[PDB]
DNA sequence: GGAGACTAGGGAGTAATCCCCTTGGCGGTTAAAACGCGGGGGACAGCGCGTACGTGCGTTTAAGCGGTGCTAGAGCTGTCTACGACCAATT
DNA sequence: ATTGGTCGTAGACAGCTCTAGCACCGCTTAAACGCACGTACGCGCTGTCCCCCGCGTTTTAACCGCCAAGGGGATTACTCCCTAGTCTCCAG
């Protein structure tokens, strides 16, 4: 649940990178909403779960670069 | 000629998809490019020895690539390498391990094994064929992707761009040509019955046809009659005028040298040209004036050819195989013809 | 194991041409 | 434009997520992961609808990009 | 009367790509209705959803919830 | 991969029986194809799976009825 | 007046959601509906005995829906009834078990429990709460739908039709009321802030508000000062004339008898006065338009939480319904509560 | 068990509106 | 409405609690709610696998049903 | 352990299950059918409880699951 | 290479082959495949495994932490 | 299933780099080794059945690879 | 048959493992503001839709007969009939 | 304490499975056909822009207590590093 017109046009700045005017429909923007919802709620959640593994309470990132390179992320 | 089969793998046995020589060699010495699954780049020396036997030395190693590379292309100028493959990223590698290389600009675009890449006269200019059903325009310069093609129907395994820039000739896997007007940037042919090309049972991942380097006549691979090279004409390209039976396997490559040669017939001009079919286990060298071949090699390799590659001068056609494992064919001082 | 056969420049009719 | 990723947007974003304790660092570390895998899932996604010869992209792409990368929902 | 759009050797190849070789064509007509029951099921959430957004044209996205009402996302 | 212009004869007929004054997107039309495409052929594995159960390869509806009753759509 | 427990299970213990009377009744005996979680309504005969204490008659028992069931309507006619539940299908029921029952049209387009059905004058105009967020405009005759109002925010527990036929009167569980004019078809009033009712931690299903049956006044149960009910009237809808104070639990449902009794602090001055019913989770409460203070109080007899109550046609019957499977009623003698016009 | 406290009509104060 | 012998179940899913994490405190509605959760699911279950013997022609009922039914299910 | 589970009441619950004619080996693989369900409803109760800190499972823990898994 | 013997590996295969239907005949190549495959993965997510404990700060490994791979990958 | 020796186990470990290794490692290793084995046996065999075939065969752990994405 | 390997087994010792600060970066608090939500034309320029086009490979009927559903008779077996013993269970 | 719940035995035969029997309607072309598909393109029109204003809930900064990541050290525990039979995989 991220703030929706700040991660829009975040969507919308990273876009124009390859190529400028392009237009993206609602459908597809609430749709890679969900995309970037499910993903990042996943990561946290491993996260959690690789930290309370490093059997401290706080996140550290650490945990973050593990969590990527068991999930072939690098 | 002489003939020498490279028997030292390569990419530590793994097959080889392409070979490329450098265009911007002007004298005996000329540069060779490799492409194999170790998601390397290796660019070669290759020289004549004092016997004359083909003679290769290592330069560089290109490992940018995270997967496969199945073709490597160099500038017509020589500066700029293309290498693009199993990721599906256009490198444009510049001569920045004997040497190093680095990339200028990232053609990105792509999704998965590029099969075919074809640079253009101006060597501003980029052809771009793969397995995603598509090919794209890029600018050099810019970096940037300029025009779309993405009207193929199957494994769009070859791609040449016209010598005098006005068409784009491409090849898929669905036994169908496509040609593009450079201009109007869109199809300008579509020939698909006299089927005429090979269906998915051809074993060669490529479908690599190139033009004459005057452009007037294009030479097709995979095709049937039976397996055969059909030959097509800028007056008509709606019917061959003539193809070359080649019985066996399937023709999969079609390159020419790029020096013209004196005549000692397909087309009617002063000049001949040398061009070097390869096959899945044969290689047919024919000239412009005589239809029979004058050059016949086979038995050589292993497994299927991947890639064939003419010299600067003609000196040197490297052939690449499946198997890990290369060859090259070594002429004498113009043995193939008396260039202008 | 294979038996290389190789033939010189002879100015191979198994692979007459064949014109339409 | 990139800090769009709001710091206590992500707290709750994490507590949805069941996080305890979180520190300053991963505020940003976010917009590194986010903008890299968006980078990705819309660089195959604008590739897909090439493919449908659209100018716009789809749901459609975002999901077989969701199957590219494992993730399917 | 579109129903009987779905046709014989349609249906027959669907069978082959399902792994089935004999297939008797008594199963046309049934093939049919479950597929206009389970459309008509389908497309009343579809068409729910549709019209949350204020919208008056469907959308991609509407039979993606359909199928996670019904269980079978894709 | 089915068909096309009677599946959308077939959308367009449930949806007039529905409510007129509607619009379908292209894309969201051949999205509900896969989607029923993707149902149609799973149900059809269970129409499988139930045959080679029924220890019979040609198949009667009563294996259909039981994929639904089973299943308890309807 | 006296009141009269049922202390037999309506639908096998399950809990009860919604009561309604026929609005076609004219005489002494009227028709009551049941709804419960065993996906059935039940249609009762209820009649006063010799001694004047309520007798319940079952009469048929409709089953068509596939899930429980939340909220039942009678025509103001009394022809069709209404009912639509946790399956989320609205169904036209018709007299065709002592009788039988069939659905007249199908009047689907929401999503899960719906919670508030109410009536228009006319008959032909259909108001439908559920939790879905929305409130759905349909024609009883078409048997399709005509109007959304997507407004809504959170579960949707209340709505009523203006009698007079120009605003519809809606509360759900965001404690925020939403006015919707007939005519322009969006939203005319809102209020908010005086919370101005109470949140989600209320435990009733319902925030059944209703018009007074000439439409003049609003009474929204569910409001927050301790409990109370606020009153709005048609000249201003954005501040309430007064509350009615109920401390302990929340009231969750607000009845108007339709029968207009004559005049025997005023919440409103004409010649008539009206009667009507509040039920709080425990407690029930009876005003009247002339009096502030209520004059009828009922608590104790239900041991769970009340969800529904309902004014007989001739106003001589007041069936409660809880949530512990068992209803009550409260009978009046002749003209007990007033004179009528 | 509940104890069960009725209140006849009295023509109870705890209740008694409050106007504002 | 329960026939499975109810302290016999509680033991059960005690000692299935143990096995996993020591020590857990189990009321009279957990085990309850495990309870109605286990007659629900069986009798759904046998009812399903009933059918299917009904399709399969054969008054007796062996497992290839219930294997039948969870290949039907995607538990696996 | 999960022999908690009678033959004898495996058999009563089969037959007013609407089934006559039972073999043997039913009576164990019934025991896998609901070991493999309960593990799951046992794990996302934890989670549950986890969640709210609460250490004893509740009824509406295991309801709320049911729900998740759809069936209430 | 192969550092797994081949009989063993082909008589589990037969035990898990005919506790599921006999007269399955497996070839040489099949098997042999298979078996490189096999210790691909295996060794695959073992270092994933190391790599994991590495991140443990902790040189010995100890297997809770390959579970915790284990939901990474969503197997079980 | 006893047939994976565990000394196999601890050379194999040598070469993934690891340097001190837990004793009960062996039980869980054999137990998801075997997990993957009945999945791409299950999947070769689906595909055999459909080649209306009887014998194991590379292609089948061929699509196994595609399948499952370790290709 | 015979030669590498593994399985059974001491040594301690290096490697986990839990305790003890310990402080510094992090969990709620506050004030407002600052973007966050929204809606409204504006019609301009983007978008699909229907139908025409044609024409060609998918769609339709049918022979036709035989591989596959359908019926009879086993027929040999594992319940479920009654029961006699244990036997866990509520208090 | 007793008390209903359970368990295990003995065989009659009901019925699942196997074999034998039978017919009949899916493959399998050959030929008719048709709509499926591809583009234009005029016509419809739907999504929209985007600004600000309205206005308002959340963001951000900083404080202050204080919980915890990590260090230190004592504590046990577990593969060396052969020692040795073995045993069996594989070659002859």
């Amino acid at each position: 649940l991220i703030r929706k017109l700040p991660f829009q046009r975040l969507v919308r700045e990273i876009a124009q990178d390859f190529k400028t005017d392009l237009r993206f429909q609602s459908s597809a923007v609430m749709a890679l909403q969900e995309a970037c919802e499910a993903y990042l709620v996943g990561l946290f959640e491993d996260t959690n779960l690789c930290a309370i593994h490093a059997k401290r309470v706080t996140i550290m990132p650490k945990d973050i670069q593990l969590a990527r390179r068991i999930r072939g992320e690098r | 000629m002489k003939v020498i089969t490279c028997e030292i793998a390569w990419h530590n046995k793994e097959p080889v998809y392409s070979l490329d020589f450098q265009h911007g060699t002007a004298g005996r010495i000329h540069r060779l490019a490799s492409a194999g699954v170790d998601t390397n780049v290796r660019i070669w020396k290759v020289e004549k020895g004092p016997d004359g036997k083909a003679i290769v030395e290592f330069l560089s190693n290109l490992a940018r690539h995270t997967k496969a590379v199945n073709v490597v292309r160099f500038s017509p100028t020589g500066e700029i390498l293309a290498s693009g493959g199993d990721d599906a990223v256009i490198l444009l590698w510049k001569v920045n391990n004997k040497e190093n290389w680095t990339v200028v600009k990232t053609l990105r675009g792509h999704l998965e094994d590029v099969y075919d890449i074809c640079w253009a006269t101006d060597g501003n200019l980029m052809a771009s064929a793969s397995v995603d059903n598509t090919a794209i325009i890029w600018d050099v310069s810019k970096g940037q992707k300029i025009s779309i093609f993405n009207e193929h129907k199957s494994y769009v395994q070859g791609v040449t761009w016209d010598p005098l820039g006005q068409y784009v000739a491409t090849l898929s896997c669905d036994r169908v040509l496509r040609v593009y007007s450079i201009q109007k940037k869109r199809v300008a042919f579509n020939v698909s019955k006299m089927r005429m090309f090979h269906d998915d049972s051809m074993k060669s991942f490529f479908r690599r046809l190139s033009f004459t380097p005057d452009g007037s006549l294009l030479l097709t691979p995979a095709g049937c009659v039976m397996n055969t090279t059909y030959v097509f004409s800028r007056k008509n390209l709606k019917r061959p005028i003539a193809h070359l039976p080649c019985p066996g396997k399937a023709t999969l490559a079609v390159r020419c040298c790029p020096v013209y040669f004196e005549l000692r017939e397909l087309m009617s001009l002063p000049y001949r040209l040398v061009f070097a079919v390869a096959s899945e286990d044969s290689v047919l060298l024919y000239d412009t004036q005589q239809s029979f071949p004058f050059g016949y090699v086979s038995n050589i390799h292993y497994h299927t050819l991947s890639d064939i590659s003419w010299s600067s001068d003609g000196a040197f056609l490297a052939i690449s195989s499946t198997d890990g494992y290369c060859s090259f064919v070594t002429f004498e001082k113009d043995e193939l013809g008396i260039p202008l | 194991v294979l038996q290389p056969v190789k033939i010189g420049c002879v100015w191979l009719q198994q692979f007459a041409a064949c014109f339409l | 434009n990139i800090q769009g990723i709001t710091k206590p947007a992500i707290r709750r974003l994490a507590r949805r997520g069941g996080v305890k304790r979180i520190s300053g660092l991963i505020y940003e570390e976010t917009r590194g992961v986010l903008k890299v895998f968006l980078e990705n899932v819309i660089r195959d996604a604008v590739t897909y609808t090439e493919h449908a010869k659209r100018k716009t992209v789809t749901a459609m792409d975002v999901v077989y990009a969701l199957k590219r990368q494992g993730r399917t929902l």
